[PDB]
């Protein structure tokens, strides 16, 4: 008998009591029990108060946040109770009132064992998870996540000092979103998807950042040749961004690794431009224009 | 042909109203339209239609509209339809892009 | 001569980041800037610009671009910029239009609101 064993039959033995009329009524957040429990990381007291709202099937009771408890969990990073949840039948496939799945939350904060807990609890569910749902936004999980780790990436080479709360912080971010991103990759996620404002795929999105964590991570996948040469609805490819983009310390390998891997630089976009057609002028164009046409 | 390249919302509320940014090749401001449509197994589509005067087709690359209110305010479940442009003189359309319309919030 | 025609955001995060779809009279896309600014109190200026590649530049009269981040992203209080079209070559700007920064909104899931409530 492990130990939560013993506080969950211990804590049905201090709650067999309620009942029924207490835990489903409602805060005027709308928040029940549960979702205060979910939020303190209760992981006993969530299962129980779980298990008797889900019997008279009032477990994904939404607050004003258009979140249920499950979804609170997610967005509280409590992995543990997340898989609880999901695993006697919370739906994976909803949305806050944001117009964010549980999934986009998880991309967007990087919360990969959250991820986990919920690929695992919806195996034991039988449950189908959307990696393809789309946000407001018109955008899937996956470019989420991708555009969350440019910012932390933007900025890592940005602030100048380690000790920074936010420095650590943002190191730990760059691990977990990577994290993530792997994880979603892992379930199945379509790195060739298009984001629906634009028709930019994962791939367009690392290289307007010269990401090369991302840009290696996705040049490494099996489909890799299928979606190098992908174009956005202006047509551009990612080795078109990456050839033409503002000065960043890692666009010169950005542009060698898209070539190095596959990417065609005489694909032409809307206005039959090259890559070549698009470098910045002076000294750094040519080395550029240089990656293009050399070996 | 017609091309929309870029819009900088592609959901909405049912209740229409909402202001839209779209990018697209070249068209004419009194010859375009932007059409929203849905349709079911059924024999004559559902539509409604982007608002906007010609002097909101700015210099003839980008549209700035309004979207037309949905065929149900009251959905409880998000909807989803197509967005086209459209030329009145010949009716030729773009390709379709995928538009949400998401339900309406009715509290406070 | 340069002209903002429209935008389709006047405020965003002080972190930056965000996309906003701009209308202009005609630029040349590697000539253009787009510089978010504000006078201070020792005479100083505070600049910041807009983040996009020359294909983000649509057809000489559009630019879809991210915002910067504003000098500090810690106020409490929303914090008014100006936001200028800039030609590279001669420095040339447009007309300033407003922008206003506000404060990020840290938990908008309310995860620590419900840490702090109390059950029986
Ligand atoms: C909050 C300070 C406002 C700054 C202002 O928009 C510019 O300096 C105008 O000169």
């Amino acid at each position: 008998k492990s130990l939560f064993q013993w506080q969950v039959e211990q804590e049905e033995s201090k709650l067999a009591n309620i009942s029924q009329d207490q835990f489903l009524s409602k805060d005027a957040d709308g928040d029940t029990f549960l979702h205060i429990a979910v939020a303190q990381g209760r992981r006993a007291l969530s299962y129980v108060l779980a298990r008797k709202m889900n019997a008279l099937h009032m477990l994904d009771i939404k607050e004003h946040n258009g979140q249920s408890a499950f979804q609170v969990a997610v967005a509280a990073n409590q992995h543990l109770i997340v898989q609880d949840l999901v695993n006697i039948g919370a739906q994976v496939n909803t949305t806050d009132c944001w117009g964010r799945t549980p999934l986009h939350v998880c991309a967007e904060k990087g919360h990969s064992q959250v991820l986990q807990a919920i690929q695992k609890g919806a195996v034991g569910s039988n449950q189908f998870v959307d990696l393809e749902a789309t946000n407001y936004d018109g955008l899937t999980p996956l470019h989420c996540a991708v555009i969350a780790h440019n910012a932390v990436v933007h900025e890592l080479q940005r602030n100048q000092q380690p000790h920074s709360p936010e420095v650590q912080e943002l190191l730990l971010k760059n691990k977990s979103l990577v994290d993530t991103i792997k994880c979603l990759i892992q379930m199945g996620a379509a790195v060739e998807a298009k984001d629906r404002k634009s028709g930019r795929t994962a791939l367009h999105l690392a290289a307007e950042e010269a990401n090369l964590e991302l840009i290696r991570l996705f040049l490494e996948l099996p489909s890799c040749l299928s979606f190098v040469n992908a174009k956005a609805y202006n047509g551009n490819t990612a080795l078109h961004v990456a050839a033409s983009l503002q000065y960043r310390l890692t666009q010169l390998d950005a542009v060698r690794l898209l070539m190095r891997k596959g990417a065609d630089p005489s694909t032409r976009n809307l206005e039959n431009e090259q890559p070549v057609h698009l470098v910045p002028d002076g000294p750094v164009g040519e080395q550029i224009r240089r990656i293009l046409k050399g070996k | 042909n017609l091309k929309i390249v870029r819009m900088d919302r592609t959901a909405g509320c049912v209740t229409g109203g909402e202001e839209i940014y779209l990018l697209c090749d070249k068209v004419q401001k009194d010859d375009i339209q932007i059409r929203f449509y849905e349709e079911e197994e059924n024999g004559g589509v559902w539509e409604g239609f982007g608002d906007f005067s010609p002097t909101d087709v700015h210099r003839q690359f980008a549209i700035v509209f309004k979207t037309p209110k949905y065929k149900d305010v009251n959905i409880t479940k998000p909807a989803s339809v197509f967005v086209q442009l459209r030329r009145k003189s010949d009716l030729e359309t773009s390709e379709p892009k995928p538009f949400l319309y998401y339900p309406e919030i009715k509290d406070k």
